[PDB]
């Protein structure tokens, strides 16, 4: 956590619907943005932050 | 000399110019546009904003 | 592995979504339909709708 990894995303597409349909996640929360909304959004830029 | 009729033309352009400019004004919500809102959040969320 | 919930391991990913002026280059699974000009029609441009 001291150390976290972060990634760039982008010039890609993702299909967001396998993301918030699994059932392996004990949290998943999103603010400012729908998980349902995503497959219809753009965004310049995404950083995944694990 | 005619300044008396611009200036009530003036002060009615002034007054438009401030109501269009308050629907750039987020009043607490995240955005100032509709359309960013409704696109982004479900209704319960989008509502509140 | 005997540790209680509150202690065993949580694997985080934090996803944030940029929404800058810049042109976007993540986008959803959606494809674009053609472009109707002349016409009032309900746009939907790199999410702008
Ligand atoms: C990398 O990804 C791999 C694949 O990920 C999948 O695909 C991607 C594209 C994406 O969609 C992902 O969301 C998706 O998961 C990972 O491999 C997968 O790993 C999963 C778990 O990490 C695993 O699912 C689990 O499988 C177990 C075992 O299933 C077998 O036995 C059952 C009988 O029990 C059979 O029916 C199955 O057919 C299998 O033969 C299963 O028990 C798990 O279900 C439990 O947990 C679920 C939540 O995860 C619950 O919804 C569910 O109800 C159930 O609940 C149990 O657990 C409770 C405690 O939490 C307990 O109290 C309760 O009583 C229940 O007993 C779960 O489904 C996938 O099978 C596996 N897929 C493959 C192909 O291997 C890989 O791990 C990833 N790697 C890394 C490093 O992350």
């Amino acid at each position: 956590v001291y150390a976290w990894n972060r990634k760039r995303i982008s010039n890609c597409v993702a299909d967001y619907s396998v993301l918030y349909n699994s059932a392996s996640f004990s949290t998943f929360k999103c603010y400012g943005v729908s998980p349902t909304k995503l497959n219809d959004l753009c965004f310049t830029n995404v950083y995944a932050d694990s | 000399a005619l300044g008396k009729l611009q200036d009530v033309v003036n002060q009615n352009a002034q007054a438009l110019n401030t109501l269009v400019k308050q629907l750039s004004s987020n009043f607490g919500a995240i955005s100032s546009v509709l359309n960013d809102i409704l696109s982004r959040l479900d209704p319960p969320e989008a509502e509140v904003q | 592995p005997t540790y209680g919930v509150g202690y065993q391991p949580y694997r985080v990913v934090v996803l944030s979504f940029e929404l800058l002026h810049a042109p976007a280059t993540v986008c959803g699974p959606k494809k674009s339909t053609n472009l109707v000009k002349n016409k009032c029609v309900n746009f939907n441009f790199n999410g702008l709708t």
